């Protein structure tokens, strides 16, 4: 949580800093995984597939 | 001598139920009435699961319950169902249910 | 030469799945499940030593699961419009009920 | 007579009680070994299910006695749907005939 | 018939070259590389397999001579990567022996040992030439093969390292020695100014390790820098042409490199890279791909791992980026081949 | 010492077992890449609950891994299992 | 007045909701669907929560009270118990 | 006033906590958000990327929720 | 002030100086205190509940450092079972041979 304050410019630790602190150890995930910490929100992961292509045709 | 049990009119044993609540470390004192109420549940719970067992062993042509009419006798009935949704029943298979 | 009776894709399968959520026997073979858990077994421990009714609740608890699995990988297969089940179905059976940890 | 060969633990159960109420609703219906091993284990299940929940009801009220009533919110809780509000039923009648039959 | 060997030899008066001396056939397709004799078929092209196949667990996977699964023993003196099976121990030097060699952890293995001749086992002179000849036969791939360097002239590592530091590493790996500093290794943050008279000045090298920047992106330099560099270093580093030395180089890639990158290092080192997962901790953890010609390197990449599931924890390890440290520890394994090369420090 | 380590057992597990396991899970059609899945998740599982029952046999300083360790290993992982002793 | 408050769920809110859940696209009868859930989802935690605070023979529901009504369905949520 | 109005029939005339209310909001989102990711998975799945309720449905039949 | 008088207790100047001791300037607030108030009485009563259970188990009526073992070694997943098994022992050692 303190790498996560760290990372985000701030010195001190909020409950999305323990949200993101728990949920990117797998370990600490597995530990808490039916465990819901409030006023967290959720991860920024977004899928591979609802992205639009940015990519350039080589041909 | 009159036990505890038929003093209820009751069928599953007060003394044990009392005695396992005792032996369980779940509170520092055990009322009277709570062994008798406890008992009296549990022989309401074992009552139903029989009945509908017995209804299955009656459809299967069989005067003997087997595993396989506990499962039936579970799975069929929904609020039994929402009580075991994660119980696994050793001897029990599935329940005949195709997808249309 | 149409002697020789020959079934469907659709009969004999349907046939079996009738066949075999009927029946409550054991459907992985009990010695090779037996050594399964030996193996399993001797990497958390050396020299260990199993009940015959530990390894037969091993093995109902295992057959249940699998089943279940089989019905959520059904229906991930189902509701992708195909009749045939494939690892998506499993992986995403297993993310849904949230055992990818 | 022979008596006392091979000294073994009593493991109790509650395997002639679940007997009496199988001959209580089927007089004729039998039952196995193996579902009266579940059966045992269904009502040793239940019971540290609802021992339990009441003993979380006695500590959250910071109450060290269970009486019938802890039991009676841990069915509450519990049991879904009409399970409960017949378990309820008979479990207060049980305690009603219990405590007037003197 | 493993008892039956021992005896076609001293009985029969029999060349060891007509018994395959792995699982005791009769049938002798070649001569075997390490030792003087016979190897049948299939066990020639499963015990080429087994030398380019690596294993976390133990020096090798399988054993070296007969290539068996189990029966592993560890050499005694630290500096050596032999692994031999029990059953061949006990079908040449003679049964209860096996049991001894296990038994302790510093037993001189039988390359370590000043004579060569345990009673069934002959050493050959100048022996990688005739394995590079033995590769050159059947192993259908001519792998970079060095000529191997001899315990008595054995030389101390000059070690260069660009980019990333790897004496923690080669210290615990035995590469370097502890409580003296003569230099055997010069990290070297910035390359920018480095020129051939720099490395000249610097003494000559025999190791050039490189390796990207951790998955925190640490530095704002594009990661192909530590690649070109690595190569153009690697190239001043390289002996005089027409000379016997050895020259060992390394570049690794934690994922940091798109497809295209990925192709133009492939290209510059002349192979396909070597992707190698780390211990699942309930799925996968992470992942590195790695550039060398160090013997049994290239066979290290496991078929089993996809491209999409390595791409998916790529770009699940770049965005979310928990841990930066530089995997030293996923990457420390794959030197264990060179430490037949040089000087191990216990 | 006396024991030869088992392996390659998880091939035990035969593709008309894992067919008759999806035979009672209702599955019409079972695609080729099914079987290795199936193998790798079976593994996982008995992974996750022979790491608990071994650790069961471990505290109660036996040698013997019981019917109950399997049975509290199992209803400690949610899944109660019945017909062995609670 | 007295039934409508299950629409008191607006179509915003279960669009905000989806788009933290990652959701790109919502149909028509999403919005008919998700408020039959989370109404479920209500009832099975309030009739646990009315139910803790029958047997401490009070009128209020606390936080403790849909804390341990949380727990015990297995959705332990933090930051509301001292 | 939702919360409110589903209390009205398990007893009359309860009073709640704002504590308590924000305590059922937090983990009433925290669950529907997780709903709408396996509802987006099961979108992602049958070639699409707009949910549908037979998603939603989907995703609760496997979470073992249908009662 | 006589009859308003109920400390409840808590582990808010704990974890304050354990994440003092961590990074040094970092702060807190206070729902992130409350959160991990709650966490540290959720691995208590998980840590408590199962040695009670390894208790009740083996027929002991007695908790000792061994059934908080072994609980450690079945709640916590992977590695992290065996750091807090090695700090756990290493405290109670320097705990029993202490002045
Ligand atoms: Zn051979
Ligand atoms: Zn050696
Ligand atoms: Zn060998």
């Amino acid at each position: 949580a303190g790498n996560a304050a760290r990372d985000n410019k701030k010195t001190r630790i909020i409950p999305r800093h323990l949200q993101l602190a728990v949920r990117n150890d797998e370990e600490l995930n597995k530990l808490l995984g039916r465990v819901t910490i409030a006023q967290g929100g959720v991860l920024p992961n977004i899928q591979s597939v609802l992205l639009p292509k940015k990519t350039e045709s080589s041909k | 001598a009159k036990t505890r049990s038929s003093r209820a009119g009751l069928q599953f044993p007060v003394g044990r139920v009392h005695r396992l609540l005792r032996k369980g470390n779940y509170a520092e004192r055990v009322g009277a009435g709570a062994p008798v109420y406890l008992a009296a549940v549990l022989e309401y719970l074992t009552a139903e699961i029989l009945e509908l067992a017995g209804n299955a062993a009656r459809d299967n042509k069989k005067t003997r319950i087997i595993p396989r009419h506990l499962q039936l006798a579970v799975r069929n009935d929904e609020e039994l169902n929402k009580l075991l949704g994660r119980v696994t029943i050793a001897q029990g298979g599935v329940l005949p249910n195709i997808q249309s | 030469v149409k002697k020789p009776h020959r079934y469907r894709p659709g009969t004999v399968a349907l046939r079996e799945i009738r066949r075999y959520q009927k029946s409550t026997e054991l459907l992985i073979r009990k010695l090779p499940f037996q050594r399964l858990v030996r193996e399993i077994a001797q990497d958390f421990k050396t020299d260990l030593r199993f009940q015959s009714s530990a390894v037969m609740a091993l093995q109902e608890a295992s057959e249940a699961y699998l089943v279940a699995l089989f019905e959520d990988t059904n229906l991930c297969a189902i509701h992708a419009k195909r009749v045939t089940i494939m690892p998506k179905d499993i992986q995403l059976a297993r993310r849904i009920r949230g055992e990818r940890a | 007579k022979d008596g006392k060969k091979r000294r073994k633990t009593r493991k109790e159960s509650y395997a002639i009680y679940v007997y009496k109420v199988l001959k209580q609703v089927h007089p004729d219906t039998g039952i196995s070994s193996k579902a009266m091993s579940i059966m045992n284990s269904f009502v040793n299940d239940v019971f540290e299910r609802i021992a339990g929940e009441a003993s979380r009801l006695a500590h959250y009220n910071k109450r060290s006695t269970i009486t019938s009533r802890e039991i009676q919110t841990a069915v509450r809780l519990l049991l879904p749907g009409e399970l409960a509000k017949h378990a309820v039923s008979e479990g207060t009648k049980a305690v009603t005939k219990y405590t007037s039959a003197k | 018939g493993r008892d039956l060997i021992a005896y076609e030899v001293k009985a029969n008066q029999r060349n060891i070259e007509d018994i395959c001396i792995c699982c005791g056939s009769l049938q002798v397709h070649t001569q075997h590389p390490l030792f003087e004799g016979g190897i049948c078929a299939p066990c020639k092209d499963k015990f080429l397999d087994a030398l380019f196949l690596y294993d976390d667990d133990g020096y090798q996977s399988y054993c070296s001579i007969c290539c068996s699964g189990e029966t592993l023993l560890i050499c005694g003196n630290p500096d050596c990567t032999r692994c031999y099976c029990f059953e061949c121990v006990d079908s040449l030097v003679g049964p209860g022996t096996s049991g001894k060699v296990h038994a302790m952890s510093n037993w001189v293995c039988y390359l370590c040992l000043p004579s060569s001749r345990s009673g069934l086992l002959q050493r050959r002179r100048k022996w990688r030439s005739q394995l590079k000849a033995f590769y050159d036969r059947e192993s259908e791939n001519p792998l970079e093969m060095f000529e191997t360097v001899p315990v008595w002239r054995r030389q101390p590592v000059r070690v260069l390292s660009l980019f990333e530091d790897i004496k923690k590493e080669l210290t615990s790996l035995g590469f370097l020695e502890s409580g003296s500093d003569p230099g055997q290794l010069k990290h070297v943050v910035d390359v920018t100014d480095t020129v051939r008279k720099d490395v000249e000045e610097w003494g000559p090298f025999d190791l050039v390790y490189g390796a990207t920047p951790p998955l925190g992106h640490t530095c704002d330099r594009p990661p192909s820098w530590y690649l070109f560099q690595f190569h153009r270093l690697l190239q001043y580093a390289r002996p005089k042409p027409g000379s016997p030395g050895p020259f060992f180089w390394m570049f690794v890639d934690n994922l940091v490199l798109n497809k295209e990158d990925l192709d133009v290092a492939s290209r510059f080192l002349e192979m396909e890279p070597v992707t190698i997962p780390d211990v699942h901790g309930g799925s996968l953890q992470n992942a590195v791909r790695v550039w060398s010609n160090i013997p049994a390197i290239r066979s290290r990449h496991w078929a089993l791992v996809s491209e999409e599931e390595l791409s998916l924890l790529a770009q699940n390890k770049q965005s979310s980026k928990l841990a930066a440290k530089w995997p030293t520890k996923l990457v420390k394994n794959c030197f264990l081949p060179l430490r037949e090369y040089f000087k191990y420090f216990s | 010492r006396h024991r030869k380590v088992l392996r390659d057992n998880i091939q035990g597990i035969t593709k008309p077992a894992i067919r008759r396991l999806a035979r009672r899970g209702g599955v019409k059609r079972i695609s080729g890449l099914i079987y290795e899945e199936t193998r790798g998740v079976l593994k996982v599982f008995l992974e996750n609950v022979i790491r608990d029952a071994v650790t069961y046999t471990e505290h109660a300083k036996r040698k013997t891994v019981t019917a109950m360790d399997v049975v509290y290993a199992l209803k400690r992982q949610g899944r109660t299992l019945y017909g062995f002793g609670g």
